[PDB]
């Protein structure tokens, strides 16, 4: 066998066809961004939540 | 106990119970 899969049936691991090494693949960082603000009638400063 | 729970609350919390990461990688978060 060459490559693996997870429960969600997506590529999880691969095999390098030059050194017979198995490499785990993980997606690089991502997420949601929310903005915490008071009213614009009060201030213009904000905070950010990742 | 470090949770400050009662002898029955602990039993209830014990009696109720990679998939999370796999679903997160599809865009579904909790
Ligand atoms: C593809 O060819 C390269 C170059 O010959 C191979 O790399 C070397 O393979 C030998 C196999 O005994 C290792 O001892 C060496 O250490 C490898 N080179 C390096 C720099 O590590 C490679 O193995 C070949 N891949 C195959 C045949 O699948």
């Amino acid at each position: 066998q060459q490559f693996g899969r997870d429960i969600a049936d997506t590529t999880d691991a691969v095999r390098d066809p030059q050194t017979l090494e198995i490499l785990d693949i993980t997606p690089c960082s991502f997420g949601g961004v929310s903005v915490i603000t008071p009213g614009t009638n009060t201030s213009n400063q904000v905070a950010v939540l990742y | 106990k470090p949770s400050k729970r009662s002898p029955i609350e602990d039993l209830l919390f014990n009696k109720v119970t990679d998939l999370i990461c796999a679903q997160k990688f599809k865009g579904l978060t909790v």
